[PDB]
RNA sequence: UUGGGCCCGGCUCUUGUCUAUGUUCCUUGGAACAGGACGUCACAGAGGGUGAGAAUCCCGUGCGAUGAGAUGACCCGGGUCU
RNA sequence: GCGAGAGACCGAUAGCGAACAAGUACAGUGAUGGAAAGAUGAAAAGAACUUUGAAAAGAGAGUGAAAAAGUACGUGAAAUUG
RNA sequence: UGCUGUAAAGCUGGGUCGAACGGCCUCUAGUGCAGAUCUUGGUGGUAGUAGCAAAUAUUCAAAUGAGAACUUUGAAGACUGAAGUGGGGAAAGGUUCCAUGUCAACAGCAGUUGGACAUGGGUUAGUCGAUCCUAAGAGAUGGGGAAGCUCCGUUUCAACGUGCUUGAUUUUUCAGGCCAACCAUCGAAAGGGAAUCCGGUUAAAAUUCCGGAACUUGGAUAUGGAUUCUUCACGGCAACGUAACU
RNA sequence: AGGAAUAGUUUUCAUGCCAAGUCGUACUCAUAACCGCAGCAGGUCUCCAAGGUUAACAGCCUCUAGUUGAUAGAAUAAUGUA
RNA sequence: AAACUUUCAACAACGGAUCUCUUGGUUCUCGCAUCGAUGAAGAACGCAGCGAAAUGCGAUACGUAAUAUGAAUUGCAGAUAUUCGUGAAUCAUCGAAUCUUUGAACGCACAUUGCGCCCUCUGGUAUUCCGGAGGGCAUGCCUGUUUGAGCGUCGU
């Protein structure tokens, strides 16, 4: 809701930047294994749960 | 934020999550020598804290701004 | 590569706390210039260089409360030996040879003799 | 009604985040995590439960201290500083 | 029959430095670490690496040598003054 | 718990649940529940350039020992299909 | 491609492939599958089949684009019909908001569109809330149980003030005096509660920004006024009035 | 308790001076932003409320505002459903 | 006779069996004794020139000091970074520090980034009002200090 808890925006605030796709030059690396994110969310398949 | 800055002669600073606005008014004084009409604040969405510091009349934002090095 | 520990010990307490001040407004130059270039590993070396200020002066004002406090029977807790909370607990040297007068007499009366056999 | 429209009316939480284990398992009306067992001033584990104990054990987190201190014992708990070499 | 205060060693622990002998010729192969020939070292032919099964290419392995530090009423071997 | 050495043990549906960003992803109000998933090549040399196509792609070409190795990548069975 | 064995099986030709493997004498076992509504994974027939039919309804043209029943603009025809298909909120979600790009997957047709994907931007308060108060209730504390985790008690069998006021004194010490029945704390974004309005402004914020005009609380403190020689004001029969008026 | 004679008030009269911290604030609130595994005909608290007809905030038509969403095309047997 | 269906063969699919391996597991043995109010284990949130994880770390934030060592790091970029040297890189070593918000968790409270009080310094004309910096205030119990209470009680 708007009102809310500093705690809970705190939160938000995190869930929001671990949201992201993979840069790119990580693939360059030596020995590299990660292609993507595996970790994305979207708000409306999987809740957070707060 | 420059278009804050151009016309209501107010600076717009990212400042630590921790500060209140007394303590964002005396740290300008001393870092620029400028004199907050007032200081409004808000925590961004992400998580980072935005201080809009309007200045009295006896300064310009603009000039401030052209010496602080970012415009 | 930035400034030079060995350099920073010989410095005093004033001049310590001018170069951190400088330190720190040069750190704030090169945030501005951030947003506009916007990659500065310089950043990365101003920030170290305050660290290596900030840490000189630490141990400067740490070995002068040592040195305030040296022989004193109490002495501030952090400046105590601090090996872990069970040793700390331990019978000191002093306390764990204490003796009876009726156990340092037998020792002294039968101590264990240095003997061989076949002869 | 007791299925899809009885779901329908679900939107007061009874639980909320636990200061102490952080789960979203501290019970709001009771004020006791139902994981942790905070504000009690031991940790809630059980032996029927040792796949809980995996999960929230020492060697899970950090281990900020725990880490270097058989590196400590290892040198009989030093004090003072290293010497230069002649 | 005899107490005690200390110095140096030993032992104990931790730790630095150092080490034998083919990368010779021919064939296959992208690569020789394969096969053949001729050898070498070996108190070392454990193991790993290196473009395929490598004692001999590299790290090690085996054998020793030589230093620095720490700790010990509650370990002992000599010395020093009460 | 910390440090080591091993085995007539298992070899990715096995062996710990987990050989991998595994107590992860995900589920549950909660206590709890809890996966799947290893291998291009010696080396990215990861296909410049031309051409058809809106493009994805195709066809030539090119690299490589091999493309009957093309990041849908070792080998590549059966069911099933052209 | 054949050969051997009654058989369990063994050997061989051709193709594919790329790093180890076999015969014999013995040892040993987590040692042989067609079934267990077996287990995990994979794949069929069914089958281009059932079906994609509630909520009145769409049409012409242009623009864009490789591509338009489905996007945008214009024209029109309709509907919700203020107990709304309008305009806002609480709970819940958490960036879904906005702009720009954008179509592999998703939107059970499509897609140039999108709550999708990518990159950025965006939430401004003395006056709105929270915060504070107590409600049903919850719950520390001297304590009394319980082997104990803990249970019970809260007007709780208790020596329970982190008290307050002045006269000031600086000496940061005093001198008194007044009381201590009650009061840990938590418990409401709908109960109680100090105080803000209008106009304008953005792609996206506004009772928060800008412009103008106010208000409340806490503090300091100067002028003006009022009061006092009848010391702590006058007037009105009265109800009561007043700029003040220990 | 303290207060007038050429002196203290009193900021419950007027005007003037200073300051007001922290967290929330975007957006949805539903036939697609919540819960029902989903963009599900279900479920989920509340405020505002125009003209005509009428007893009426019912039904029916309309203004402001908002939508024109729900795969589509061609036909119109049987048997269905309404 | 085609189509269609069925059987086989070749090639191509679908799928991931087989084979080969293995910084993992599993069992056995050998050795050692070291968590915490000097704030642990655990939790949250942050930190990089370009990072979402994992790994590391704490506003000194993929780390500061020190000791050792001796030329890298590397996906790209880049020193006001370096090479016969107080010198690149290094969780090599590690004895000095830093160590947000918490947590037994300690001023009170905590579904709040809510509310006091004490001391020193400091800003606004200020012992009181408003602001900033630093340092403090939990409970049970022990020894001691000091200040006290009770006709419990001695003496004068
Ligand atoms: C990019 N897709 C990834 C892909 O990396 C995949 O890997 C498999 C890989 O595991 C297989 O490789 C396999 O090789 C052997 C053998 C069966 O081949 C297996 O035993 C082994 O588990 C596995 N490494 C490889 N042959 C195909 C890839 N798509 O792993 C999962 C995935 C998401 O599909
Ligand atoms: C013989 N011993 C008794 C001892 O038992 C005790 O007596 C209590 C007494 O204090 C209580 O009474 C007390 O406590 C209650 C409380 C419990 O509500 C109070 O209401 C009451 O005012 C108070 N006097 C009484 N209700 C019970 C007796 N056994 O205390 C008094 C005593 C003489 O020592
Ligand atoms: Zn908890």
């Amino acid at each position: 809701p708007s009102q809310k808890s500093f705690r809970t925006k705190q939160k938000l605030a995190k869930a929001q930047k671990q949201n992201r796709p993979l840069p790119q030059w990580i693939r360059l690396r030596t020995d590299n294994k990660i292609r993507y994110n595996a970790k994305r969310r979207h708000w409306r398949r999987t809740k957070l749960g707060i | 934020a420059m278009k804050k800055v151009e016309d209501g002669n107010t600076l717009v600073f990212q400042v630590d999550i921790k500060s209140n606005k007394h303590q964002i008014k005396s740290a300008v004084k001393e870092l620029y020598d400028v004199d907050a009409l007032y200081v409004n604040t808000l925590i961004r969405p992400n998580g980072t804290k935005k201080a809009y510091i309007r200045l009295t009349s006896d300064y310009d934002a603009l000039d401030i701004a052209n010496r602080i090095g970012y415009i | 590569a930035g400034v030079k520990t060995f350099e920073l010990r010989t410095k005093s307490k004033e001049q310590l706390e001018s170069q951190l001040v400088e330190l720190k407004q040069e750190l704030a130059t090169l945030k501005v210039q951030k947003l506009q270039r916007p990659s500065l590993p310089r950043i990365h070396t101003v920030r170290k260089n305050i660290a290596r200020v900030l840490t000189v002066i630490n141990l400067n004002q740490r070995e002068n409360v040592r040195a305030f406090y040296a022989g004193k029977k109490y002495i501030p807790k952090d400046l105590r030996a601090k090996k872990t909370r069970a040793l700390r607990r331990k019978l000191t040297k002093f306390e764990a040879s204490q003796e009876t007068e009726k156990a340092r007499k037998q020792r002294i009366a039968f101590p264990q003799r240095k003997f061989a056999i076949k002869a | 009604g007791k299925g899809t429209p009885s779901l329908g009316k679900r939107h007061n939480k009874s639980h909320t985040l636990c200061n102490r284990c952080g789960r979203r398992s501290f019970h709001v009306q009771k004020k006791t995590c139902s994981s942790c067992g905070y504000p009690a001033a031991k940790m809630r584990s059980h032996n029927w439960a040792l796949k809980a104990k995996r999960r929230r054990t020492t060697g899970t987190g950090r281990m900020a201290y725990l880490k270097h201190v058989t590196r400590r014992f290892k040198n009989g708990f030093q004090t003072g500083v290293a010497k230069a070499q002649t």
